[PDB]
This record gives C-alpha cells, sequence and structure tokens, in this order.
C-alpha cells in the first residue's frame, strides 16, 4: 500500500529520465560518421 | 501529483486570506435578485435532484454497529 508508493515513485522516476535521451539505433552510427567524412583532404588530384 | 493521492485539493495557505477576508466583506452587502434567484433555483434543483446517496463518510459510518 504506502510500500507500493515509493515503488511506483522510483520506476515512474527512472521512466522519465530514461525517456529523457536522444533515439539510439544504427542510424545514429552512420550520422556520427558522417561527420569524420566530410573533413577529408583531397590528395588524389 | 507526485504523491498522486489528490487534485487541485484545498489546502488553507496565505492565499486563501485575501480570499477569505475579501468575501466577508460582500456577505454583508445586499445580494442583486440576480444572485437571490440563482442560490433560490439552486435550491430546488437541490431538493428534487435523484441522488439518494449519502456522503461518503456516513455511507462509510453505517458499516459500524454500536450498542
Amino acid at each position: 500500500p504506502m510500500i507500493n508508493n515509493a515503488i511506483r515513485s522510483f520506476l515512474t522516476a527512472w521512466d522519465d529520465i530514461r525517456i529523457l535521451s536522444p533515439d539510439v539505433s544504427s542510424k545514429s552510427l552512420s550520422a556520427y560518421l558522417d561527420s569524420a567524412v566530410a573533413n577529408g583532404p583531397e590528395l588524389i588530384i | 501529483s507526485s504523491l498522486s493521492l489528490n487534485v487541485g485539493s484545498r489546502v488553507p495557505s496565505l492565499f486563501d486570506v485575501p480570499g477569505k477576508w475579501v468575501a466577508a466583506g460582500r456577505d454583508a452587502e445586499k445580494p442583486p435578485p440576480s444572485s437571490v434567484e440563482d442560490m433560490f433555483t439552486s435550491l430546488n434543483r437541490c431538493i428534487r435532484r435523484p441522488t439518494h446517496s449519502f456522503s461518503r463518510l456516513l455511507e462509510l459510518y453505517l458499516r459500524v454497529h454500536v450498542a
């Protein structure tokens, strides 16, 4: 009853902090890797 | 909302006190006939309404049988 309120408060404490996050997927891996592509010197001219 | 038991409940803060004082000035003022009839019509609506239940304390008091 009262101890379940501490359960409900805690599981909604971490869930709100967890959903306050950017989306993590393999798209973020390619989007981070796109930043390392554009700063490339042209050597083969 | 975090402790999650009530919403908008009346708790006696000090901002009720200008609401308590100013409403204690218009109580002695003569009400208009628009206010009396609105008070009057709310009586007949309160009497004739089909709410045939008590308050949720007296409905809980009547479980207790004393002798």
